């Protein structure tokens, strides 16, 4: 038995969260949660969530609405890497059918320093951070990532002919953990080169390590190849060992308590969090079990979509959960 | 400075033209020998370009065109980089000739079939204020600083380009790309400079997008959008991943202008050194390229007799190239563009 | 005919009141309106300027005291004194270091002048952290603003008869920020053949106006080069105090004291010497079309001075402010 | 009993009065070593920025070291000679004291003042950046490690000279931030060192009050640029850069002593410079390594023919040369 913090959230995210603990309840996942909010205070975070997670150590997170919740979570335990593993979807029919790729997208530095000055009356300058550090970390959790996951390849997407101070530094420090961790198979790959390459047969692409801005847009992207945000899993890791498993899709406010939702990116943030700590056979009923529910395409909810409702999506997978 | 007025002698103008490294040359004399039997009044200023000198010399090759307020060229080997310092040749060209705004064309082809269909998108970028910062210095050891630029002035000048395009050839939405929730000031300012244009073509709607949710946007319903603009960062993205939705490199013409001179360039910048000669190379993209130069020299009856060709012979299988998945070579495409193309209006 | 007289803090406002008796005493018909304060005490005006400038836009001439700076203690993006100026596109600051009759410091008979930039260079507050006690700060200095404080340093040189200027300068450690400065000023410089010019090594400058500051004239430089300078050559007089200032935005005109304050007395005692900003107000109704008035009360004030009988703790002497202003009175009565 | 000290005597006047201070020397009887070495500046694997290497392992074993004056560079390209000895031997603190000359006519009297300059990151690092047409823009940084460093030095200084009070020059009410985490530094080593008096001044008022009457500072300190002005600025009230000495810090015990007035060729070589400055900084020397004894002789017999006022150089108006110069302080030394 393991204790983790959850939140509600806005919108369908309280209802869509309890569609989780429902089917985490049939699936028999070892998890007693632990319900806080973290609406925003005085700036801080509400403190008995502040406690909640530096015991638990692990959260699965939903839909926020409108400085950024993100950014305070993200400084609150130095989020060091948004991970985003995407994966096609039989049956969910997108014209790019052989997708596997799981974006690494560092979290601390870059231009989202936020950092910008006024030169004259007309001229604004925005300022992109890169150090040492942050780069040779986001390098040994990405080794760290793939040797975890069976992943067969590492490629490190950058501009480094370019910005030849810039991102040339971020690729020196890719290489020198590749040395020390011929583990998995490491190359490069210029953004453009990769922009290309992604839109013509992602295929060839395993997993992805780059910059903060790099990877903000192509985080949305490689998503928008299997569906969405809606279908679209995502974990972010902090220092001393926390981790949050957030969906990203927006709060859908005109639907909320209407039971109208499609949960399974939560659920495949938690499957993805289950994954984290272990949990690879509990997570490997619990995933092929929402696999095989829309692969039979009977219980899809508007947004795919069939004609059912989010209840009816939930209570199939408890059906097929409830089986091995 | 000493500048004459660019002339059209009796019919013919003429056009500056840069064969280039590798796939260039042997492209460009297909487009010679396109133009010669479409009898096309463009004589051509050949100008041997980079890699064999790039020190002063290229220089008395500004001139030719800095002469012809139009030309055409294809790619130049990128500098080794051992003198590391800027010397971009085809940037240098653009600087020296002040080309802010710079543009494709993704279009879908009946001929090409894609992941996505019915595409027609315009790009719109800058080059020396568009972001694309060079400096990038070391305070101290570890730490490195990038430097992003946003001038008010050449987002106007760019955004105006972007709307005075849109009225001239009947588009309808103009859509900016930017990331003012990360960078308020300097992606805010370029909006704000973009809703000032805005409001003075208000027949054009208007509508901005996040970089993020525009990417995603794109390999889903790309038949949304009509024109686009962002500054010169984010076009490497957009750019790209544009080509690749409707085909790849050699199918995008491109386009850099300035405030009078007017340069056309492929979609994609491809040295091709790997396919050199080999009869290969993909020419829609360096044809596409003269169909607007054609446009921009105000001679659309003859562009409009290519164009309507060149999708032409695409359409049959067997004329594709290797780099979209073809089995044919250049010649019998060239060729039967040339079949393609009737005697309109000769002998 | 309407004025606006902004005291500051400091003893500005005991030297407004001395200024205000003095007019008064000298029937000078200004009606001054003085509201309130501009930050400091009082906080962000805020818009001050909004304040501030209303009162300026009709106006068009002022005169206060020194803002004093207040060391970054509140939010303080940018420092406040820079951007009224920077509202009021006070780009210009000139001070007269005259030496005095009476005073008689280490050195006498000069009668030189400081031009200062107050817009560009690295007076704009602009800093951020890079790492983990690492910050980096940003000197501003462009071409629009170098010219114009270039041309104020000549134009300044032909009115008033003046003999060469000399162009302060560190371009040699700032190749990009000095060089830039230093050209602009090379450039306005071959427009004015009938001046001759010089460029000097900022502490090869300082160190030769403790040596020998007879040898130059008009001295132009940017913004923390001024303030620099500043202090330095009222100081050498005797106070900062008794040395004016003035500062000239758009078709504005701004007079206040030269240095910030006396900062070791730092008294609201009234032990201050108001010397300064009269000076400095005289030279203002000298501006105003009243000569008469401006040279009536510069005259008073120096053979005041140079009589040696009152004086305060600057000055040699012991006297209060409100005793010096009454002699300063009592000389202006009689004439 | 005896020490290393690398010498270089330089260009023009140096070596004339780089062998008038070798003089002094053995006429006071110090126990001293001449390792003579000459620094113009190598060219490198592919530019021009290293040094002689002999003079290197020199200073690296001799720890202690005298430069005199040097020449400009050969192409404009060429970087500043002192910068690279900033870079090659990390030279933190630069140090250069101002005391009034008994025997000089300069309007300012009773004057005993020191300044602690901080001499790697700041103003005088290369960086700057052109941001648009006619918008050049510089960089100013400052670290919390050389901060605390050169504070921690100044502060020992004062402990080692008997020295009273210190004032922390800045203008961090303007440049908040980067003054400010410097001053709150010097702040925090004053925490722990309550022996000695500390106070803050502005920059802009030190300057004003420091023209008026000198003598109310003892020991000063400031960042970079601050320091190469304000030390030229308190030069001037020393007698300037020729007569004033100075010192460089360098890590792993390394330090170094110079003089920063200029190299004279106009009059080089004829026997009418003045060493005093210089050998001051040699003085530096000695009391930074332990030879008071020895140190306080030289500065009194120093002192003693300037006082005279019966031998001095052209450059002090007399009608002396460098050798009548060395001569009387040398059979001064020896009268003790």
């Amino acid at each position: 038995v393991q204790t983790v913090t959850l939140i509600p959230g806005d919108g369908i995210g309280p209802e869509i969260s309890a569609a989780v603990m429902k089917i985490f309840d049939a699936a028999k996942a070892p998890i007693q949660w632990e319900e806080r909010n973290v609406t925003a205070i005085q700036w801080m975070i509400p403190s008995e969530a502040k406690e909640s997670m530096d015991k638990n150590k692990m959260g699965l997170k939903g839909p926020l609405k409108t400085p950024s919740m993100n950014l305070l979570l993200r400084k609150t335990f130095d989020l060091y890497a948004n991970v985003r593993p995407c994966v096609s979807i039989e049956g969910y029919k997108t014209p790019y059918t052989d997708v596997n790729i799981v974006t690494i997208r560092e979290n601390t530095e870059g231009e989202y320093s936020g950092i910008e000055h006024v030169i004259v009356d007309g001229v604004v300058a925005s300022i992109k951070l890169i150090t040492e550090g942050a780069s040779k970390r986001i390098a040994e959790f990405a080794f760290e990532y793939a040797r975890n996951n069976h992943r067969s390849n590492v490629t490190a997407v950058h501009k480094a002919n370019i910005m030849r101070m810039s991102d040339g530094l971020f690729l020196q420090k890719c290489r020198e953990v590749a040395e020390s961790c011929k583990d998995i198979k490491f190359n490069e790959m210029y953004l453009d080169t990769v922009c290309l390459n992604m839109v013509q047969d992602p295929s060839q692409f395993d997993v992805l390590v780059m910059p903060n801005l790099y990877g903000d847009i192509l985080s949305d992207l490689c998503a928008g190849l299997i569906g969405g945000l809606g279908v679209t899993p995502s974990g972010n890791i902090g220092a001393n060992g926390v981790a949050i498993f957030e969906s990203v899709h927006g709060t859908a406010p005109d639907i909320a308590g209407k039971d109208m939702a499609n949960p399974t990116a939560l659920l495949l943030s938690a499957v993805m969090m289950l994954r984290h700590m272990g949990l690879f056979d509990h997570a490997a009923r619990i995933e092929a079990a929402c696999f095989a529910t829309i692969k039979d395409g009977k219980s899809l909810t508007k947004d795919l979509g069939g004609n059912a409702k989010c209840s009816d999506f939930t209570e199939e997978i408890c059906r097929r959960v409830k089986d091995l | 400075q000493t500048i004459p007025p660019s002339a059209k002698y009796g019919g013919r103008h003429t056009v500056t033209m840069i064969p280039g490294d590798g796939i260039g040359p042997e492209l460009m004399l297909h487009v010679k020998s396109v133009f010669r039997h479409a009898c096309v009044p463009v004589d051509f200023e050949e100008v041997h370009v980079s890699s064999n000198a790039d020190e002063e010399d290229i220089r008395n090759a500004i001139m030719a065109i800095r002469r012809n307020r139009v030309a055409l060229k294809g790619n130049i080997e990128t500098n080794h980089n051992l003198p590391p310092s800027h010397k971009s040749r085809n940037n240098i060209l653009r600087t020296s000739l002040d080309l802010y705004a710079n543009v494709i064309h993704c279009k879908s082809l009946p001929g090409v079939v894609t992941r996505h269909k019915d595409i027609d998108i315009l790009i719109v970028r800058e080059n020396t204020e568009g972001e694309y910062s060079s400096l990038e210095h070391e305070s101290v050891a570890g730490v490195v600083e990038s430097l992003k630029i946003i001038t008010k002035a050449k987002s106007l000048r760019i955004a105006e380009y972007a709307f005075k395009l849109a009225q001239e050839s009947g588009r309808k939405k103009v859509t900016a790309v930017h990331k003012a929730n990360i960078m308020k000031l300097g992606d805010g300012l370029f909006l704000q400079c973009c809703r000032e244009v805005a409001a003075r073509y208000p027949q054009i709607t208007f509508e901005n997008m996040i970089v993020d949710n525009t990417t995603m946007q794109l390999v889903s319903r790309p038949q949304q959008f009509d024109v686009m603009v962002m500054p010169n960062l984010y076009g490497n993205i957009v750019n790209n991943v544009c080509a690749g939705l409707v085909g790849g490199p050699g199918l995008v013409a491109g386009a850099n202008y300035g405030h009078v001179y007017a340069v056309f360039e492929t979609a994609t910048r491809n040295t091709g050194k790997s396919i050199a000669n080999k009869n290969i190379a993909n020419p829609t993209a360096t044809l596409l390229a003269s169909c607007m130069m054609l446009d921009h020299l105000k001679l659309h009856s003859y562009a409009t007799s290519i164009r309507k060709a060149v999708l032409a012979s695409m359409d049959n299988e067997n004329m594709h190239t290797p780099d979209i998945g073809g089995q044919g070579t250049t010649s019998e495409a060239i060729q039967d563009v040339i079949r393609h193309i009737r005697v309109i209006n000769r002998a | 005919f309407p004025v606006t007289m902004l005291p500051g803090d400091g003893v500005g406002p005991e030297l407004m009141h001395a200024v205000k008796e003095v007019f008064k005493a000298a029937a000078v018909p200004v009606e001054f309106q003085e509201h309130h304060l501009s930050e400091v005490q009082n906080m962000a005006s805020e818009e001050k300027l909004e304040q501030v400038l209303s009162s300026m836009k009709e106006n068009k001439v002022a005169i206060i005291g020194k803002i004093h700076t207040p060391m970054e203690y509140k939010g303080e993006l940018a420092s406040y004194d820079m951007r009224l100026r920077r509202k009021l596109d006070l780009f210009a600051n000139v001070v007269h270091v005259k030496s005095l009759p009476g005073y008689m410091t280490r050195h006498n008979n000069l009668d030189l002048v400081i031009i200062r930039e107050q817009t560009e260079g690295e007076y704009s507050s602009l800093e951020h952290e890079s790492a983990r006690g690492v910050i980096e700060c940003l000197k501003i200095v462009t071409r629009a603003k170098s010219q114009r404080i270039a041309k104020f340093a000549f134009d300044y040189a032909t009115k008033k008869g003046r003999g060469k200027v000399t162009a302060v300068h560190k371009a040699n450690i700032m190749k990009l920020g000095d060089g830039l400065f230093l050209q602009c000023c090379e450039e306005v410089a071959e427009l004015y053949p009938k001046i001759k010019f010089e460029t000097m090594i900022i502490d090869n400058c300082c160190m030769q106006l403790v040596q020998n500051p007879y040898q130059f004239d008009v001295l132009v430089m940017p913004n923390l080069y001024g303030n620099i300078i500043d202090n330095l050559a009222a100081g050498l007089v005797g106070g900062a105090g008794v040395v004016p200032g003035e500062s000239y935005s758009a078709e504005y005109a701004v007079f206040e004291t030269g240095a910030r304050h006396p900062f070791a007395q730092a008294v609201g005692r009234n032990i201050a010497n108001p010397t300064a900003m009269l000076l400095s107000a005289s030279n203002m109704l000298r501006h105003l079309n009243l000569e008469y008035h401006s040279s009536m009360i510069a005259d008073a004030v120096k053979k005041v001075i140079k009589v040696g009988k009152v004086r305060t703790s600057d000055m040699g002497g012991y006297a209060t402010c409100h005793d010096f202003t009454e002699e300063i009175c009592r000389r202006v009565k009689d004439l």
